[PDB]
Parts: structure tokens; sequence; C-alpha cells
């Protein structure tokens, strides 16, 4: 499954500069990025980027561009759902520019 | 102080450290923190008001 | 209310399996146990510092005896550039006959696995030649071993047992270990190298039988005494000097050419004999310096509290208050494990920047695999060491740290301003990464668009100058040592650079890893490289600095190093303590350490090939390096088995998807968390106790679902050793398939 | 005397975790 | 180095130059920016390689950019800046967060081009910057 | 107060950045 | 157990003792503050770590905090 | 059993248990045999809404020791 | 490669580790 089928097939989508086909190349890695971007929410907790924006709030208060509205990190629920987004997406994407690439050159 | 009267903070654990607040009310006998302090701006909890003993504060107005 | 585990009576009286799991991840946590004392602590790490120095050597030892045993060592000697070494056999029942035909090579009777750690250039470099020297420093190492393990056991009994001031005796602890452990091995190297392994390399046995009554120079110690130390210095190993033969040979023991030896491409004998006495003439006048019960010396308590620069009254040296600091390195552990391991964690890299660029051992820049997996070897061990200086740097804030015995020093200084230290760290985290994956998607969009002219390419010409300004005539910059009326290059007062011709010489050739040719793909690489250290530090220091608390939480000192939350309120605190900012960060010190191998390695494959171009082009977007390195060169790799048969690359075939498979499990313990996973233990309790024939036995133990803090550790396990078995399966066979 | 793969291998493969499990087992379920 | 030879001399950028392609509709975009890019310096490639270093030969790759970026970029924050000077001394300030107060915000936006002049007029009277004393810290 | 200490040092590392730049645009050699 | 530690900050809200799900918690008569009694929590071998007194308090900072120590049965939330 | 919980109802009326499942009380006294106190809380205040105060929950050790756990008084 | 003898010293030499790394893991305490 992984010779035959993501190596052998993957021959047309990331050889495909400088032809018609540069949108599907671009979309395949821009969509590789955004899965691997996703796992920053997953992995990761809230109560972390809390204490990191505490340390940015004071870089922000020290030059006096305190914003009235207080910066909090995403809520431990949207942060997971931040992260299954961005999962999702990326990892359809990746398979929408391999699927095309793919057929409209052998088809 | 008085119903108005813009504070400081000194107790470290708390939110609003070094921080401008208002005093909203001061009782008499009880608790040993008895100055309530309606702050502008809110902790993580969501609350902007507190308690305070009378030596815990600085007057700047 | 079992007895298990001995060293605490909390976990001990643990219904679940927890008591399980948390014994493990406790037991050589010395500190924690039930009843530790300051003075046992000290004694059980001395005694356990024999166990894990005993393991070093068994470990050595079985390098020796399974090559002497098992592998083609004395026919490697007739031609080390073609025959290919051997590590170890392999009995596996499992195998089919297909796949012992394929595993027989090297000229073997049996499966052998080909030896990709290079022990075979060291050896051969210092000395050794036959199969009998192997087994006779196996053996020794099996006896040097259990002179250790005697001495652990030993300096445990009671009138044996050192007292504790004799550990906080660290002034004799460096002029012990800075003139003898550094000092007295770079002096017993250097009459290693000159007696046996130089003359060793010229054709002339030298072992223990005629070491006494054969000398290395005809001279023979007497222009040693006399003052008359050129005469060590003459007639050297030409530039016909066949390695380990008569044919050019000299009679210096200590030369100084400097450069690289003209067969074997690796530095001169005499150079490295040279090296370790200087070395050893440097670390011994380095030991004579603390102070000591002899009266004399610098004494470091009286260097810090110093306040006082020759009248005038300071803070303390540079006039810096470093007042306190010599009773906080040396009265915590964590202090002091914390900062040896980032000045381990130092030359560990440092040794490997330095061995694919200086050779030093017989025919090893012509063994590429060997030498592609040194470098990649000793990085990741550099990245761990790292990593955990921050993390036993981390341990001493919340535990051992002191406000009051580190009153207003510079220890008590950082920790206020750390507030500046965070955003300043924060801006370059960010300031390079939205203009460094800016330039590669901007080259990526402008090269899909069939104009590749558009690309930003920035030549690195503050580092284009340094390989100028070190001899390279390449580039035409002309100053420096590449300049030949420079005062540098000619060393105006005494016109003494001996070394100079010979470094010339090996700069200036296109034949070597000597200062490689770099372009405008090398600029984006090392500011995606200062990306990544300048992130993972952020990561760190922050978890450093607020392990003590901060604004969310106050007194994290309170609940120590490791403790999962503080619960949904105040937003949520998951992933707050100073343990979990370890966490976060080795995702991305093995994320940067990709970066700074992926690129070695790519460079590396066109210098190999003969194909430089490739890289210089397509290393600039990120298509060239998803298609011409990771896609072009897994085809060796992914056929290793195939319905058509199998070759020697089955097993790192099988590696790498093994490697795939425990990264992606790893992924389990990290999007689901645990209160899931209890509520799903809760009907296989229930299931089990109704099934009829199979609720006969019963657990002990109370299934419990793995904690908090526990499946993280288990979450970067399967992570960490996925990522290391992927790639160490993809550097050998890309490599190893195509030399 | 490449015969010792015989009788090591298989001691280290099944007769040092049998002997290594079943002491642990009964260790940690040690009242 | 590496071969930092000009443009206009190498085979390389002149074969580069035969086979152009047309950036936009203008028939002759594939011509009118090979002939710009003759000054720069193409390597062995056949690309123009920039050079950030300072030299008012090549000041056009950075140095004329980066005063027209930092006089955009500084805007951008100076704008932002003067905008929450302003809101903090009115009724409520966190409508004027999110709900612009656009009678206040384009005075600011106006204001901009003498924000060097204002800056360091702010730097030297000591109120860019504020009090330690009177910021917010983390216990120690 | 002017920071005499802090800008001794600071000003001695920037003619360290000045003077091997001076290598680099061959002002000195 | 756990180990449930309440100071002499908070206000008598008995927002804390309406949420332990185990009843730890109760109110004591105490003169100091305005509702002139404090939280208290004498049954902590029923406590189960919930954080949920932590959450509903209102004083800054917290005046009752859960030291998370040795989990027996009754700690862990087991019916088995 | 451990922990069980008594309380008196006015009339008779479905409820839900805490072990999952809905069950009708009877008129008078109830009783219900529960696995932990965290149950009976859980289910005290769900009482609560039905405007009952008069729930006792009990601790029934394997010996036959009940101890009246809650409230004190 | 080396004697069928010799595998046989280095088996018997070994038990000499073996035997002390017995006596120093159980003397760190069970
Ligand atoms: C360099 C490796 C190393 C060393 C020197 C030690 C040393 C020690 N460990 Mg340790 N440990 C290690 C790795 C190591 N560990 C690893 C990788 C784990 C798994 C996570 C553990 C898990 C562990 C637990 C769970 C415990 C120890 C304990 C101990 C102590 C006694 C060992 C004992 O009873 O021997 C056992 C004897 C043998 C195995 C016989 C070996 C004979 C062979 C021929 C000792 C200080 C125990 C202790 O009480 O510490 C004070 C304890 O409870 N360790
Ligand atoms: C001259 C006397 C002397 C000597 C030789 C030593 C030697 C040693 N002591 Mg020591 N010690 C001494 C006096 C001495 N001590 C005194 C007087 C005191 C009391 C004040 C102590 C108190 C003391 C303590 C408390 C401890 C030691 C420890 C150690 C060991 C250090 C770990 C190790 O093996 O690293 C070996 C390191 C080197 C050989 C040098 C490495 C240099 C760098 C890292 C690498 C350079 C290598 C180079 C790149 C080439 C390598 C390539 C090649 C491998 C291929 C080592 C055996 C520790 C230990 O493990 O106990 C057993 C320990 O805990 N000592
Ligand atoms: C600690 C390292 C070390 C050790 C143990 C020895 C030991 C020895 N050397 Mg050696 N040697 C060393 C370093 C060392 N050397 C270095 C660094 C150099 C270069 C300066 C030499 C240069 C040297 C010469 C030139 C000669 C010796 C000789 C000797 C032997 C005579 C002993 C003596 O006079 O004292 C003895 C086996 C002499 C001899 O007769 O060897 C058998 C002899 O001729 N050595
Ligand atoms: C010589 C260096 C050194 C020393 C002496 C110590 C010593 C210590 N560290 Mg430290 N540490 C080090 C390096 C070191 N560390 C490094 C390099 C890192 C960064 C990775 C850390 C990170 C670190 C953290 C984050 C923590 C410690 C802790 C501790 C303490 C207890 C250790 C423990 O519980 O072990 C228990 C041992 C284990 C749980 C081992 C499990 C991990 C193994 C290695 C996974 C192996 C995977 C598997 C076998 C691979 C198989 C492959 C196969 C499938 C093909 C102890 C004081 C802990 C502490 O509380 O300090 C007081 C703690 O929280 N250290
Ligand atoms: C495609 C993958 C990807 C990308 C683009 C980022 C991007 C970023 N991460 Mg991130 N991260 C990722 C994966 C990724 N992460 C993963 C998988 C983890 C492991 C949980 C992390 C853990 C992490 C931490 C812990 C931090 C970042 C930080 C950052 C910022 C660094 C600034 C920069 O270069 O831009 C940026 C927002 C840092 C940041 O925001 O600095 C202010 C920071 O503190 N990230
Ligand atoms: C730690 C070092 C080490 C390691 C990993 C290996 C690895 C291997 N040996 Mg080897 N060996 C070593 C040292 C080592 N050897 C030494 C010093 C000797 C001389 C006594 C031998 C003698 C030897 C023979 C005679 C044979 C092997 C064989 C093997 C292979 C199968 C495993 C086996 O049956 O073990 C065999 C193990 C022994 C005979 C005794 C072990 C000796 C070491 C010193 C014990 C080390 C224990 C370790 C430190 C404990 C820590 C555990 C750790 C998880 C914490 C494998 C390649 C077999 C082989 O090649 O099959 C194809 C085989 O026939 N070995
Ligand atoms: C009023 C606008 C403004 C200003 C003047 C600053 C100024 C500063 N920020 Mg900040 N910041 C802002 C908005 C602003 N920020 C916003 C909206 C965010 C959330 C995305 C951040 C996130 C942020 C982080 C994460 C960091 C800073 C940092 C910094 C400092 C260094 C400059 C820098 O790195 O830029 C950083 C700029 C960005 C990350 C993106 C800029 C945000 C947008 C694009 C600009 C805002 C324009 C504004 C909406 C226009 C309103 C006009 C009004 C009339 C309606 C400096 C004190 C850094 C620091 O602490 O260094 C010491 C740092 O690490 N800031
Ligand atoms: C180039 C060159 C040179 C120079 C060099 C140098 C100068 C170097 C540098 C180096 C360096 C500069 C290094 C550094 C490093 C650092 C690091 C590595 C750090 C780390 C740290 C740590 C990790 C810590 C820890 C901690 C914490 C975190 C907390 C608290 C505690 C402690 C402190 C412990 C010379 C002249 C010689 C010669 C020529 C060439
Ligand atoms: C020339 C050149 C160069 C160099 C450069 C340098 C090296 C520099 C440095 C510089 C520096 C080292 C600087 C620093 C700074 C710091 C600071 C401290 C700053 C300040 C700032 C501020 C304070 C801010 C303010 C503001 C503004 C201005 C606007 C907006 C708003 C705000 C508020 C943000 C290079 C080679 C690259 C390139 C070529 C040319
Ligand atoms: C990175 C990260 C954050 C921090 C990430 C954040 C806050 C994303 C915010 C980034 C955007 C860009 C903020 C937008 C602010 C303004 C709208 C910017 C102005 C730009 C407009 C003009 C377009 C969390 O809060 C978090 C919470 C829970 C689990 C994981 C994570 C997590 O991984
Ligand atoms: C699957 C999973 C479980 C369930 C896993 C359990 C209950 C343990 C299952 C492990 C079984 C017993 C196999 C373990 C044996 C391993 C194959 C090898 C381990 C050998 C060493 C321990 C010596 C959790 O409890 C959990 C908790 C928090 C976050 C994520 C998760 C999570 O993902
Ligand atoms: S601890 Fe919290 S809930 Fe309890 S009395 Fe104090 S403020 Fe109220
Ligand atoms: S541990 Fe916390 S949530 Fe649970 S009963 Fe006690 S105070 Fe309430």
């Amino acid at each position: 499954w992984l010779r035959d089928f993501l190596w052998a097939q993957a021959s047309q989508v990331i050889n495909s500069y400088g032809s018609a086909l540069s949108a599907y190349g671009l979309m395949f890695l821009g969509a590789h990025f955004v899965w691997a971007f996703s796992l920053m929410f997953l992995f990761s907790g809230r109560g972390y980027w809390q204490e990191l924006i505490e340390s940015i709030v004071w870089a922000h208060n020290k030059l006096k561009v305190a914003p009235a509205i207080q910066p909090r990190a995403l809520s431990i629920t949207q942060g997971r759902a931040v992260g299954v987004a961005h999962y999702l997406l990326g990892g359809i994407a990746t398979t929408w520019a391999f699927f095309h690439a793919h057929i409209l050159s052998v088809g | 102080v008085q119903r108005g009267s813009k504070v400081r903070i000194l107790r470290p654990e708390s939110y609003w450290f070094q921080d401008v607040g208002t005093v909203a009310s001061v009782d008499q006998s009880g608790i040993k923190y008895p100055v309530i302090v309606r702050f502008d701006k809110v902790n993580y909890a969501g609350i902007n008001t507190n308690n305070f003993a009378v030596d815990e504060l600085i007057e700047v107005e | 209310a079992t007895k298990f585990p001995k060293f605490s009576q909390d976990l001990a009286q643990d219904p679940t399996t927890r008591r399980i799991w948390y014994a493990m991840a406790m037991g050589n946590d010395f500190e924690s146990h039930d009843g530790m004392t300051e003075e046992n602590l000290y004694q059980k790490i001395f005694a356990t510092h024999f166990g894990h120095l005993a393991i070093i050597f068994l470990w050595a030892s079985s390098l020796l005896f399974h090559v002497a045993w098992q592998g083609n060592f004395e026919q490697w000697i007739k031609d080390p550039l073609h025959v290919r070494p051997i590590a170890h056999a392999i009995w596996d029942p499992h195998f089919g006959k297909p796949a012992i035909e394929a595993f027989t090579q090297a000229g073997a009777n049996g499966p052998v696995n080909i030896a990709y750690s290079g022990v075979y250039h060291w050896w051969y470099t210092i000395g050794m030649r036959t199969n009998t020297e192997l087994y006779t420093g196996s053996v020794f190492l099996l006896l040097f071993a259990s002179l250790f393990l005697f001495a652990g056991w030993l300096h445990l009994q009671p009138k044996f047992r050192p007292s504790l001031a004799w550990f906080k005796s660290a002034e004799s602890r460096l002029n012990h270990h800075l003139a003898g452990l550094f000092g007295v091995s770079s002096l017993a190297w250097a009459g290693h190298l000159i007696h046996v392994a130089i003359p060793e390399s010229r054709g002339q046995h030298v072992g223990w039988d005629n070491f006494l009554s054969t000398a290395p120079h005809p001279a023979g110690l007497q222009p040693f005494f006399t003052g008359n130390w050129g005469v060590y210095a003459q007639n050297p190993d030409t530039a016909g000097h066949i390695f380990s033969t008569s044919q050019g040979a000299g009679t210096a023991i200590l030369t100084f050419l400097g450069g690289f030896h003209p067969q074997t491409e690796s530095l001169w004998l005499t150079d490295m004999a040279h090296h370790h006495l200087a070395i050893a003439v440097l670390f011994i006048v380095a030991g004579h310096m603390y102070r000591t019960n002899f009266g004399i010396g610098h004494s470091i308590k009286e260097m810090m509290n110093a306040k006082t620069f020759f009248g005038k009254p300071v803070e303390g040296p540079f006039n810096m208050p470093h007042q306190g600091i010599y009773d906080t390195y040396n009265n915590s552990l964590h202090f002091q494990l914390g900062w040896h391991l980032a000045c381990l964690g130092v030359v560990t890299s440092w040794v490997a920047q330095h061995m694919y660029s200086l050779p030093s051992y017989a025919f090893i820049a012509k063994d590429y695999t060997t030498q592609a997996a040194l470098y990649t070897h000793h990085q990741y061990i550099a990245i761990f060491l790292m990593v955990g200086a921050f993390a036993h740097g981390a341990i001493f804030l919340v535990r051992d740290y002191d406000p009051e015995q580190n009153k207003g020093n510079v220890l008590e200084r950082v920790l206020q301003h750390k507030e500046a230290i965070i955003s300043h760290l924060s801006w370059v985290s960010l300031f390079l990464g939205f203009h460094t994956l800016g330039l590669y998607v901007h080259n990526d969009v402008v090269v899909a668009f069939g104009t590749p002219e558009k690309q930003i390419l920035i030549e690195p010409v503050f580092a284009q100058f340094i390989q100028a300004a070190h001899g390279k005539v390449l580039y035409g910059l002309d100053t420096l040592l590449s300049n030949p009326d420079s005062v540098a290059y000619t060393a105006y007062p005494n016109y003494a650079n001996v070394w100079l011709p010979g470094w010339l010489d090996a700069i200036n050739s296109g034949t070597n890893s000597l200062f490689l040719t770099i372009g405008p793909g090398d600029f984006l690489v090392h500011h995606a490289i200062a990306l990544g250290l300048h992130t993972t530090t952020l990561i760190l220091v922050k978890g450093a600095l607020d392990a003590r608390g901060s604004k969310l939480m106050p007194d994290k000192k309170d609940f120590g190093y490791a403790f999962p939350c503080d619960g949904p309120g105040r937003g949520g605190t998951c992933d707050i303590s100073a343990w979990d900012s370890f966490y976060l960060s080795l995702f991305w010190a093995l994320n940067t350490v990709g970066w700074v191998t992926f690129y070695w390695h790519w460079k590396h494959l066109g210098i190999w090939q003969g194909n430089v171009a490739q890289f210089n082009e397509n290393s600039t977007y990120l298509m060239g390096w998803f298609r011409d390195y990771l896609w072009a060169n897994s085809a060796q790799l992914i056929n290793g088995y195939n319905p058509y048969g199998v070759n020697n690359l089955s097993v790192w075939a099988w590696m790498f998807l093994f490697g795939h498979l425990v990264w992606a499990t790893g992924f389990m313990f990290l999007i689901s968390w645990r209160g899931y996973w209890q509520e799903l233990i809760e009907t296989l309790v229930w299931a089990h106790e109704r099934t009829p024939i199979a609720n006969l036995v019963r657990w002990k133990d109370k299934p419990v679902a793995l904690s908090i803090v526990q499946a993280r550790v288990v979450g970067l396990a399967h992570f960490t050793v996925g990522y290391v078995l992927t790639y160490a399966a993809f550097l050998i066979a890309s490599t190893a398939g195509k030399f | 005397a490449s015969f010792l793969s015989s009788i090591f291998v298989p001691v280290i493969g099944w007769v040092v975790p049998i002997a290594t499990f079943s002491f642990l087992f009964l260790y940690i379920e040690r009242e | 180095g590496a071969d930092l030879t000009p443009c206009a001399e190498n085979p390389a950028f002149q074969a580069l130059a035969k086979n152009a392609r047309n950036t936009t509709a203008d028939p002759q975009s594939g011509q009118k920016r090979f002939e710009r890019y003759s000054q720069a310096l193409c390597g062995p490639e056949g690309y123009p390689h920039l050079i950030v270093d300072g030299r008012l030969d090549r000041a056009g790759d950075f140095l004329i950019p980066s005063i027209l970026f930092l006089y955009i970029a500084g805007w951008i924050g100076w704008v932002g800046r003067a905008y929450l000077q302003a809101i903090k001394k009115d009724s409520d300030t966190e409508q004027k967060e999110i709900q612009l107060d656009l009678g206040i915000a384009l005075p600011i936006i106006a204001t901009g081009f003498a924000w060097p002049a204002a800056a360091v007029k702010e730097l030297l009277s000591g109120e860019l910057t504020a009090k330690d004393s009177e910021i917010t810290v983390s216990p120690r | 107060p002017p920071y005499t200490f802090r800008t001794g040092w600071a000003l001695l590392l920037l003619a360290v950045n000045f003077l091997v730049a001076a290598y680099y645009f061959h002002i000195i050699q | 157990s756990h180990t449930v530690k309440i100071y002499d900050t908070c206000i008598g809200c008995t927002q804390c003792v309406r949420a332990c799900p185990t009843d730890v918690l109760e109110m004591v008569p105490w003169d100091g503050c305005k509702a002139a009694q404090v939280a208290s929590s004498p049954r902590t071998e029923d406590c189960v770590g919930c954080k949920r007194c932590e959450t509903a308090c209102p004083t800054d900072f917290l005046s009752i905090r859960v030291y998370l120590g040795a989990e027996t049965t009754r700690s862990m939330g087991l019916a088995y | 059993e451990k922990y069980a919980i008594t309380w008196t109802s006015p009339k008779a009326q479905v409820f839900e248990l805490p072990t999952g499942g809905a069950a009708t009380m009877h008129e008078g006294e109830n009783l219900l045999y529960i696995a932990r106190k965290e149950y009976g809380i859980a289910l005290g205040g769900q009482l609560r809404k039905f405007k009952i105060t008069n729930y006792k929950i009990y601790r029934i050790l394997p010996s036959g020791e009940t101890t009246f756990i809650h409230p004190a008084d | 490669s080396i004697s069928d003898t010799q595998v046989y010293i280095a088996l018997v030499v070994a038990l000499i580790p073996g035997l002390l790394a017995w006596r120093l893991a159980t003397e760190l305490y069970k």
C-alpha cells in the first residue's frame, strides 16, 4: 500500500511544476502543512498558552499598546475543535489534490 | 479609604498586582480584609471585585 | 497494602494498577524516596555511578568480542575501501531460505549485519591489526568493568562509605579531574599514539612484547631533556605514504603539518600526537589552580564573594553580583545536573560538527554510510542532553531553589526581568518564522508558475567571508589567509605558520567535506535552524522561569514538578506545569534536528554522487526537498521486499514501516485523553464479572486508565522511538543502497 | 563455535523473560 | 562568489531568456523582466542572487525595500497605538475595540506621517514606555 | 543615570562588530 | 486521600460547599468575615480531587485549595 | 452493598437513577442501594427539584455496620 | 576468526562481572 499506491501514484502530483497541474502540486504540499499545523492544538494544552500570553501582554503593557479586550488563550473545547478542523481540512485536501493530479493525467 | 478612591494592590498572589482599582465600600469590624475594591479589568475567573486589608493598598488620589 | 514499591508507602497503598507504573518512573528518582536523608543520597548516587560506568565497559567489550568472533576485521585490513564491514551475525529461526541468502554477505558463512558505526576505522587507526588484539582488549574490559562493579559495592560498606563533606569538596575535584582525568589521560593517549599507533601506521609492529625494547624515535628521549625538541619534528611521513606500510615513512613522532593525509584523507597521526600532548600540558597546569589542603591556590567561594577590584568597591566579579552561587551550584544536585548536561550537550554536537569536515580515522571519508550515521547519531544525542539541561535546570527552581540564599545575585536578577526574556524570545521565533516560511512559499509559487527567476535568493555573504577568511580562493574575497599579503597570512613578527601550507591544500580541494561550498540554498536552512533553536529555547526557558508560579497559577512550587493541571477553573489549566514545558519542547527538538540532518544528508548526496547542481537548484523551494530527497531516495528502501523477492535492505524496509507505526501509535495517547478511557475500562470490568467461566480468575490490582502525566510520557515515548527508527532506516538504506 | 547462538538466543528469547516476569509478578503482588 | 558574474554575460541567463513565460497578458511581459534582471547577479544556475550586504550598487535588493517597509510597518503600529491611547479615556472602551469609533479612528490615520517625528518626541519625553511599578507582573 | 558600565562594554563589542566588517569591506588589510 | 486547605480569606459565600459532590465541605461559624462563617473540610477522606470547589470560590486568589495526594479507592472513584 | 440512601416522598413519580435509567419511587420511605457516595449526592440534588430535602446516606460495611454519614447532626 | 577454545575463556571470565553485578544490585536495596 505504500509502494504501489502512495509512492507510485504520487509521481504525477509532485512532478507537476511548470504545467497546468501546478495548483495540485501546491495544494498537495499546502495541505501537508495545515495537517501538521493542527497538531499544535491537539497535543498541547490551554494552560501553557495562557502563561505565554502573560509574557507578551507585558511587552504590550510596557509600550502602552495594552488592549482593552484582554487576550485569552483558546478554551479547552475550542483548542480541540480548532485542532480537528485544521486536521480534517489538511488531510482531505491532501487527498483532493492527490486524486486529481493523478487522474487528470492518466485518464 | 472612601467610596471612589483609586488604590493600588501589593498582594503578590492577587491577579491585579500593581494595578489601579477603585474602592467600592470599606467595612468597619471584620473581616481582616475589609476593603471592597471594584476593579475595571477582569481576572481569569471573570470577576472584578475582591477584598483587601487596610495596609495592603496604596492610595493614588 | 503490599510492600512494593519499597521506596514509597503512599504508592504501596494503592489498590489500582497505578502502583505498578509509578514504581518505574520514581525508582531511580533517589530524592523522593521514603526517609532519604542528605548524606545517604550522595552515597547512593556515587555507587550508582559505578553501575552506569560498568555498563559502558561491558557495552564496549561486546563491540570488540562480536567483531573478533563474528566479523571480518582481518579481511578488512587488506582493502578497507571495498570490503564491507560486519557487526555481528544473525541467528533468526523465523528466516526463510531466500532471507538467509540475502544476508549472507561481505564474504561470510552465515547471515551477518553490515556494521555502519565505523568502529573498524577507529580500531585500525589506533594500531589494532589482527583478531587477537580485539579479543585481548575485549577480555581486558571484562575485568576492567568488574573492577568498577566491585568498587561500587566497596564504597557502600560502613567504614568505606564516604562522608558528606567528601562530596561537597568541590575545589579538590576540579584539581584532580582536570589534571588527572583530563590531563593525564590526554597524556597517556599521546603515549599510546607515539609508542604504538604511529609505528603501527608505518608497517612496524609494536605490541606488548616489544614496546619496552623498541623506541618510537631513533633519537630516543635524549632530545627531550636537553631541550632540542626540534629533533622530534624531523622528516615526516611523506605525501606518498601508503598507510600501515613502510613506503614513504618517516621518523618524526610530533609533527605539525596540518591538513590531511594524502591517501586516507584523515588527520595525520603525528598531528594528533602533538595535539593530545599539548592538551595534556594545558590541563595539568589548569589542575594546579584551586585551593586544597596544601594552603595554596585560588578559592572559588572567595572568588564569588569578592567585592573589591584593586581598592575600587564593586558588586562582584565583572561588577556583577555572583555571591551565593557557590552555595547554589554545590549544595544542589539538580543545579549541577542541569548545568553539566548543557556542557555535555554543547560538546556532543561540537563533536559531530568537526568529524565530517575533519575526519580523523583511516579510510572513513570514503565509507559513506558509516559517516552519515555518525553525524546523525551524535546530533540526536546532543538534542536530549540540551533538553534535559533545561529540564533538570527547572527541577532546581521548583525543588532546590532558595531565594533568600540567592538574594540580590545574578540568578535573582534573571527572575526579575523574565517577562523581558520571554518576550524577545517570542519576537525572534515569530520574526524568523514569518519571513523564512514566507520565502519558501514565495519560491514554491514562483517555480510552480513556470517563472523560477522570480525567486528571492540570497547569497550567504557573511559566511562566504569566513570561509574566505580561512583560506578558500573559490569565492575571490581575498582576505585573511586567502590574501597572501596579509599580516594574518604571514604572521609578521615570527613567520611561524607551520600549519598553513598544509591547511590551504586541504581547504582548497573539492574532494573533502572541509568548509563545503555554500550558496543560496544554504542561506534559508541556517535561518530555518535558527528558527528551531530560538523556539525550542523559548519553551524551555519559559518553563524554567515560570516554574515557581505566575498569574494564572501562583505557588506552582507547592505542587512539585509533574502535576497534570489545576482543573477546568479559570478557563482551564491543561499542560500548565513545568514538566509540561519539557514536554512540548521535545517535539521541537526532534523537529529541529530533523532539519539539521535532512540538510546534512542531502548536501552530501550531491557531493558523494558528483551532482552538486541538484541541491543548489532545488533546495530553495520546498518541493525540491519533498521530491528530490524524500520521494526520490526512498525507492531503493521501499523495494527491500516486493512480490518478486528480497535483498539485504529488507530489515530497513521493515524497520521503516515499523517506525511509521510506533510514531502513529503515539498520537492515540495525545489526541485522546484519559476520561474517555476510564469510562471504557469500567465496561470491561463489568463484562468480566458477568462472564460465567472467566470470572473464576480476577485481578489483584483494579484496572484503571493511564494517568494524565503518564500517557504524556507514554505518548512521547512512542512518538520519539518512531521518529528515530523511521529516519535511521531511511538514512542507512538510502545511502547504503547507493554508496 | 557458532552453535552457542542456538543455546543463548532461545534462553534470552524465552527463558530469561519467563524467569524475570514470573519473579516480578510474584514480587509486585506480595503483601 | 559563488560565480556571481552578472546576468548579462551568462549563457544560462540568455538560455532562460529564450523560453520566457508571460507573467501578465501583456504579450511581452516575458521579455520585459529579463532585460530588467540583467543588472543583477545570476550564479551558475541562471537566477539572480540578491545581496543583502548594504553595497550601494546592490541597494535595490534589500536597502531600498527596507526603508520602504519600515515606514509602512511602523505606520500601522503607530496608528494602532495612538487609537488605543484615545479610547482608554472614554465611557466604555470595549465597544470601541470591536466596533470601531470611526469618528476617532479617521483623524489618527491621517496623522501618522510624522510618526518618526512623534516617536522620537515620545521617546525623549519618557512617554513611550511605562513604569515597572505600574505594570502587573508574575510572582517570581 | 548615564549608564557608563553598560554602554562601556556595548561600545567595546560594537567596535568588534565594526572591525571585522572593515576586513570584509577591505578597509583594513 | 487528598488534602483540602482552606485559608482565612473567604467570605462565607457557600459556593464551595454547594459544589463538592462528595460533600466534604461544611460551614462552621467564625467571627471574622462579613457573613460570619468559614468553609471547613472535616471529611477529606471522601474527597475525589474534583476541584469543583476551587472553581466555585470567588476570592482572588483562592481561599480553598486541593492538594492531590495518595489515591485510595474512595478517591479514585471506582465502583468496583 | 454499601451506602444506602433513604428518602421520604410525598407521592410517586419517575426519577432518574444515578446508575443510568429511570425508576419510579414509591410514596413514603424509599431505599436505594448504590455503589458510592458520589451517586447519593448526585441523586440528592435530583431530589431537590422534586422539593425533597429529607435524604439520608448511610454507609453499609461488609461486616453489617451501618454508619450515618450525611448529615452530621 | 578466533579459535573455539577462546570463546569459552570469554564466557568463564564473564561470570566474574556477572557475580559482582548481582552483588551490587542487591546491595542497592530490594
Ligand atoms: C586523579 C584522580 C581522579 C580520577 C582519575 C577520577 C576519575 C573519575 N571520577 Mg573522581 N574524584 C577525585 C579524583 C579522581 N577522579 C577526587 C579527588 C574526588 C573527591 C574530591 C573525586 C570525586 C568524584 C565523584 C563524587 C564522582 C567522581 C567520578 C569520576 C568518574 C567520572 C566519570 C567518568 O568516567 O568520566 C570519564 C571522563 C573522561 C575520561 C574524560 C571525558 C572528557 C570529555 C567529556 C570527552 C573527551 C573525549 C574525547 C572527545 C575523545 C573521545 C573519543 C573516544 C571515546 C573514541 C571518573 C572515573 C564520578 C563517577 O562516575 O564516579 C564513579 C562521581 O560521581 N569523582
Ligand atoms: C546523565 C543524565 C541524567 C540523569 C542522571 C538524570 C536523572 C534523573 N532525571 Mg533526567 N533527563 C535527562 C538526563 C538525565 N536524567 C535527559 C537527557 C532528559 C531529557 C530527555 C531528562 C529529562 C527528565 C525529566 C523530564 C524528568 C527527569 C527526572 C529524573 C530523575 C528521575 C529519573 C526517573 O524517574 O527515571 C525513570 C525512568 C524512566 C521512566 C524511563 C522511561 C523512558 C525510556 C528511556 C524509554 C525507552 C523506550 C524503549 C525502551 C525503546 C525501545 C525500542 C524498541 C521498541 C525498538 C533523576 C534525578 C524526573 C524527575 O522527577 O526528576 C526528579 C523528571 O520528571 N529527567
Ligand atoms: C551488553 C552487551 C552485549 C550485547 C547487547 C550483545 C548482543 C548480542 N550477543 Mg553478545 N556478548 C557480549 C556482550 C554483548 N552482546 C560479551 C561481553 C560477551 C562475552 C561473554 C558476549 C558473548 C556472546 C556469545 C557467545 C553470543 C552472543 C550473542 C549475542 C546476540 C544475541 C543475544 C544473546 O544471546 O546474548 C548472549 C549473551 C551472553 C552470552 C552473555 C551476555 C554478556 C553481557 C556482558 C551481559 C550484558 C548484560 C547487560 C549489561 C544487562 C543490562 C540490561 C539492560 C536492558 C538494562 C546479540 C547480537 C549470540 C550471537 O551472536 O548470536 C548470533 C552468541 O552466541 N554474545
Ligand atoms: C495596535 C497594534 C499593535 C502594536 C503596535 C503592537 C506592538 C507590539 N507587539 Mg503586538 N499584537 C497585536 C497588535 C499590536 N502589537 C495583535 C493584534 C496581536 C495578536 C495577533 C499581537 C500579537 C503579538 C505577539 C504574539 C507578539 C507581539 C509583540 C509586539 C512588540 C514587537 C512588535 C512585533 O513583534 O509585532 C508583532 C505583530 C504581530 C504578531 C502581528 C501584528 C498584528 C496585526 C497585523 C497588526 C495590528 C493592527 C491593528 C489591528 C490596527 C488597528 C488600527 C485602529 C485605528 C483600528 C510590540 C510591543 C511581540 C513582543 O512581545 O515583542 C517584544 C510578540 O511576541 N504582539
Ligand atoms: C567562534 C570562535 C571562538 C569563540 C567561541 C565562543 C565564544 C563560543 C561561545 C559559546 C557559548 C556562548 C556557549 C553558550 C552556551 C550556553 C548554553 C548551552 C546555555 C544553557 C544553559 C542552561 C541550560 C542553564 C540551565 C539553567 C536553567 C535553565 C534555569 C536555572 C538553572 C540553570 C542555570 C542550570 C574563538 C574565539 C574561541 C576562536 C575562534 C572561533
Ligand atoms: C544595516 C544592515 C544590517 C544590520 C542591521 C543591524 C544588525 C541592526 C541592529 C539593530 C538593533 C539591534 C536594533 C534594536 C532595537 C531595539 C529596540 C529597543 C527598538 C525599539 C523599538 C521600539 C521601542 C518600538 C516602538 C514602536 C515603533 C517604532 C513603531 C510602532 C509602534 C512601536 C511602539 C512598536 C544588515 C546586515 C542586517 C543588513 C544590511 C544593512
Ligand atoms: C497555539 C494554541 C493556542 C494559541 C493560538 C491562538 C490564540 C490562535 C490565534 C491566532 C489568530 C491569528 C489570532 C487573531 C487575532 C487578530 C484577529 C489578528 C488580526 C488580523 C486580522 C486583520 C486578519 C491556544 O489558545 C490553544 C488552546 C487550547 C489548545 C491548544 C492551543 C494551541 O495550540
Ligand atoms: C489507550 C489509552 C489508555 C488505555 C491503556 C491502558 C489501560 C494500558 C494498556 C497497556 C496494555 C496492558 C499493554 C501494555 C504492554 C505494552 C505492549 C508494552 C509495555 C511493556 C513495558 C511496560 C515494560 C489510557 O489509559 C490513556 C490515558 C490517558 C491518555 C491516553 C490514554 C490512551 O490512549
Ligand atoms: S473557600 Fe471559597 S466557597 Fe468557601 S467560604 Fe471561602 S470564598 Fe466561599
Ligand atoms: S476534592 Fe474538591 S471538588 Fe471534590 S469534594 Fe473536595 S472540594 Fe469538592
